[PDB]
RNA sequence: UCCCGUGAACCAUCGAGUCUUUGAACGCAAGUUGCGCCCGAGGCCAUCCGGCCGAGGGCACGCCUGCCUGGGCGUCACGC
RNA sequence: CGCCCCACGAGGCGCCGUCAACGAGUCGGGUUGUUUGGGAAUGCAGCCCAAAUCGGGCGGUAGACUCCGUCCAAGGCUAAA
RNA sequence: GCGCGACCCCAGGUCAGGCGGGACUACCGCUGAGUUUAAGCAUAUAAAUAAGCGGAGGAGAAGAAACUUACAAGGAUUCCCCUAGUAACGGCGAGCGAACCGGGAGCAGCCCAGCUUGAGAAUCGGGCGGCUGUGCCGUCCGAAUUGUAGUCUGGAGAGGCG
């Protein structure tokens, strides 16, 4: 030896080989599109929020992050997001505003939803 | 199972006779009938007593002596009817006998 | 762990052993104990796989001869109960104790108990190397019997 | 048969031989933790009465209690009371060292039942015992007919309820007769018992 | 639709007619908020109907797993029979049977014979 | 707080909802004791004590 | 169409399923939906036949039996 | 009720006289503490001493001798009331 | 310049597995008070209780004499009646207080360790494979000779003859 102090020698693992797995069933999508995109809230406000600023007004899941906000605004309504902004109404629900590209018209996929 | 006939203990009950736990292996021996066979056949063994009279010996034997007499034992099997066994024909009419069948 | 396992021999060292203890440490020799364990080679039990045949090539003797042809083999014997039957009923020809066996108080009585029913015995060096010879991880103790009628004078 | 030579040998603990080799297993035990997994007994003969076999799920553990009386954990020594419930130094607790090693190794040790334990070696602060354990779920456990009885529900934690070796030797259950008849079922059933006000319904 | 045609469905079709349902549900919840009257109650029977549909995935696909692990292989813990912890933890009846050499011919011989008196 | 945490937020989130006179159709409905919401609460009087 | 039937029901009952965040609570913590690490169905382009986005799922503690990789002249036999 | 027929193995019974193996810091003793109805000490526990194999524990007053009655601890399982 | 074997101990998200917490009626173990009574109070009493800390089950615990008795003796455990408010214990004050015998309920006794295959580990586990599937069987590894299986448990037993 060199240094008077000795160390655990570097030792060989295996990494887990399990002869039945602990869960057979493969997990389902809980968080699908369905779940995460509720319904597009429709008050005044959010209907103002339609022209003015060309975004969409959705009440979402409150699991859904604005990564999946996207992914799924995609999936759904043949979209896609410039923008999301995430806030927790005081009611509980997450509300998600979605700021469309310049390429889709906000009017067009609300009238192809129906919501005015 | 069957129950000795044996003095009580104490001074004050000495002469009064009462069932015991078991016949001794020297009853058992004198009257015929093997140790580990005697529970099988419904006599209690109690290989903790002493035998200290000929007069509690000959009683018990009396008494193990009554009980063959008036023992019947159903075959293991249907038809095989081994040593010790007894015949269908008095098989027969075999019941259960209720209360003391041998009165102390 | 290395550091009581070193201090347990410095102290072995320091402390008064005792002549019962201190019989051992006090083996037999190198040239003798080669000598010696050349023989217990020759002389090995039967292995497991060695041990399948000699039962299953009796089945031809078994389902059709209905006769037994075997003869006794000759092995060495091991284990400590067995051998100190053997030493008291005196059919123990020559007996190795191995000098390092833990818990000690196994072989402590051994030498008394050779000496005093006068048979020779030997404490070898190696318990794993006794082991060996009967395919265990340890053994403690081996002993012959027997010898074959070809083998006297060395023996 | 050498148990018999072994066992011998272990009634002697005077003798020189004894001396030295209990000394030296004394100063390694005092070298390792409290309790530490051996791989065999130290004392086959020992272990083998108490119902240890050569067979994979009984383990042994050796186990290291402090010795002396239990003195009483009151803040200062102030017992707040009568004058005769006010002493601290002289009280002994009412379970014996063995069982005290094994309802350490009972708690630490818990998928294991623990099945006996007996004296290795001893000094002036600690003694040490080796506790033999048995692994339940363990098959060749499952088929020793000898040992299924340890694999009912009912056996959980016998160390922790009372029911060892030690655990009868304190209960005071090592007796038949008188000086030993309020100890049956229990104490404190037999006082529950004497307690009860029989009020029969046509008294 | 009813679940007794509804197992008898192929696995694509299975899910295909649970994505229908499922945008089904996405346009009353649309039409909640606005509308109402008639289609209000739809949306009971379509969430019902998603769980039918699922149930007979789930059903369907968990008894086809215990046909292809139930050739006696280790069965996963989704798959193994829960009961309760002691039933899971006591001895199967060979292992309770378990019963002494001596005392297997002590039941060999020496059985309890059957017998009455006055013979 | 204007700082509160998202445990605070969410379970006053459920305080608002459990402030509501009951519907209207709740009194009419058959085999009913029901007279009033008799665990409202107002902001000012009782604190939720936490 | 739910009505002489694959069949209503705030019905009964129970075997087939679901069972959010927690909690013995188990990745680390927690007035934090805080901070990690690993496998990975599936897709992208190819900076290679590699990398990026992943659906999901693991990762606690002591313990037993076994297996793997190891440490110490603790006991050795054989060797340079 | 039916087919399967029970041994050279084990058991029981009778005799013999040769062996006859039985649990250790455990019992047991002193002292302390607790507890008990248990009183020269009922159990238990700590510390110290520490065995026995023609022996050991009991026989409710400590003690030694003689005899007698009795049981075999320090390993384990066990419904029923 | 090493290859070996054993011991002892490592680290493994290794394969397979058991542990932890909850309920309190009843049950097992430890720990453990005082208010009160004694017309005060300090031993005693409250009480070997309440509180504290743990552990199980459908019951738990005990249980097959190192027993009681002094008899013409009986005979595992548990519970009820009687023993008995008795013997005893207690500033012999307040008070406290069992057991044997007997009658009933139910009754079942068992298995280990040690001397004992030594022509020969006859034993057990695991991986894989098959089938008839709470297991059986084959093969390969391992455990084990510091002793697994078998015989034995004092009432015996081992041998030998029938
Ligand atoms: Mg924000
Ligand atoms: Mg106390
Ligand atoms: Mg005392
Ligand atoms: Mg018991
Ligand atoms: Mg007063
Ligand atoms: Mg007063
Ligand atoms: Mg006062
Ligand atoms: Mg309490
Ligand atoms: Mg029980
Ligand atoms: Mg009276
Ligand atoms: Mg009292």
């Amino acid at each position: 030896r060199t240094s008077v102090t000795f160390h655990r020698p570097k030792t060989l693992s295996k990494a887990r080989d399990p002869k039945y797995p602990r869960i057979s069933t493969p997990g389902r999508n809980k968080l699908d599109q369905y779940q995460i995109l509720k319904y597009p809230l429709t008050t005044e406000s959010a209907m103002k929020k339609i022209e003015d600023n060309n975004t969409l007004v959705f009440i979402v899941d409150l699991k859904a992050d604005k990564k999946k906000i996207k992914a799924a605004v995609k999936k759904m309504y043949d979209i896609q997001a410039k923008k999301v902004n995430t806030l927790i109404r005081p009611d509980g629900k997450k509300k998600a505003y979605v700021k469309l590209t310049p390429d889709y018209d906000a009017l067009d996929v609300a009238n192809k939803i129906g919501i005015i | 199972p069957l129950r000795p006939i044996v003095q009580c203990q104490t001074r004050k009950y000495n002469m009064k006779a009462r069932a015991g736990r078991g016949f001794t292996l020297e009853e058992l021996k004198s009257a015929g009938i093997p140790k580990k066979l005697a529970p099988t056949i419904g006599i209690s063994v109690d290989h903790r007593r002493k035998n200290r009279s000929l007069e509690g010996m000959q009683s018990n034997i009396q008494r193990l002596k009554t009980y063959k007499a008036k023992l019947v034992i159903f075959p293991r099997r249907a038809r095989k009817v081994k040593a010790g066994d007894s015949t269908p024909e008095e098989l027969a009419n075999a019941t259960q006998v209720q209360g003391d069948y041998m009165p102390i | 762990v290395v550091r009581i396992q070193r201090q347990r021999r410095i102290l072995k060292q320091r402390l008064k052993v005792p002549p019962a203890l201190h019989q051992f440490t006090r083996t037999l020799d190198k040239n003798l104990a080669t000598n010696l364990f050349k023989m217990l080679l020759k002389y090995r039990p039967e292995d497991k796989a060695a041990k399948k045949e000699r039962l299953l090539k009796r089945a031809q003797a078994e389902a059709e001869g209905k006769t037994v042809e075997a003869k006794k083999p000759i092995v060495v014997k091991y284990g400590l109960n067995h051998v100190t039957y053997l030493i008291e009923q005196s059919k123990a020809q020559l007996v190795v104790i191995a000098h390092d066996v833990d818990p000690i108080e196994l072989v402590v009585w051994l030498p008394a108990l050779c000496r005093k029913m006068e048979v020779p015995y030997c404490i070898v060096k190696g318990k794993s190397r006794l082991g060996s010879i009967v395919h265990k991880k340890t053994a403690s103790v081996l002993c012959l019997t027997t010898v074959k009628n070809e083998d006297k004078l060395e023996f | 048969g050498a148990y018999k030579f072994v066992s011998e040998l272990w009634r002697r603990k005077q003798s020189d031989v004894m001396r030295f080799v209990q000394r030296v297993r004394c100063w390694e035990y005092r070298q390792q933790p409290a309790i530490v997994r051996i791989t065999r007994p130290t004392r086959p003969d020992r272990a083998r009465r108490l119902g240890f076999k050569a067979k994979q799920g009984y383990v042994v553990y050796r186990i290291r209690v402090r010795r002396g009386g239990r003195k009483r954990p009151v803040p200062k020594g102030i017992v707040y009371g009568k004058p005769k419930h006010q002493g601290i130094t002289q009280l002994k607790f009412q379970r014996n060292k063995r069982s005290v090693a094994e309802e350490r190794a009972g708690r630490r040790l818990g998928g294991l039942r623990v099945l006996n334990s007996y004296w290795v070696n001893e000094d002036s602060t600690y003694k040490y015992f080796e506790v033999i354990l048995v692994d339940v779920a363990h098959s060749a456990v499952r088929n020793d007919p000898r040992i299924n009885w340890l694999c009912k529900p009912v056996h959980k934690h016998r160390e922790l309820r009372g029911l060892t070796s030690a655990g009868k030797k304190f209960r005071g259950l090592r007796g038949k007769g008188h000086r030993h008849h309020k100890n049956r079922p229990s104490r404190r059933a037999t006082w529950k018992r004497n307690q009860t006000v029989s009020l029969r319904r046509y008294r | 639709v009813k679940a007794g045609e509804l197992w008898n469905k192929s696995k694509d079709d299975l899910t295909k007619q649970l994505a229908e349902l499922k945008t089904e549900l996405g346009q009353l919840r649309i039409q909640k908020v606005a509308s109402s009257g008639s289609k209000l109650n739809r949306i009971h029977d379509i969430r019902k109907s998603i769980a039918r549909v699922l149930t007979v995935i789930n059903a369907k696909q968990r008894a086809q797993l215990r046909l292809f692990y139930k050739n006696k292989k280790y069965a996963p813990l989704d798959l193994r029979a829960k009961q309760t912890r002691a039933i899971r933890r006591r001895l199967s009846p060979d292992e309770k049977s378990r019963v002494l050499e001596k005392t297997k011919k002590r039941t060999v011989h020496f059985p309890q014979r059957k017998f009455a008196i006055k013979a | 707080p204007s700082h509160k945490t998202f445990r605070i937020k969410q379970k006053l989130a459920k305080k608002q909802r459990q402030n509501r006179p009951i519907p209207y159709w709740i009194r009419m409905r058959t085999d009913n004791t029901i007279r009033y919401n008799a665990k409202r609460r107002h902001w000012r009087r009782t604190k939720l004590g936490f």
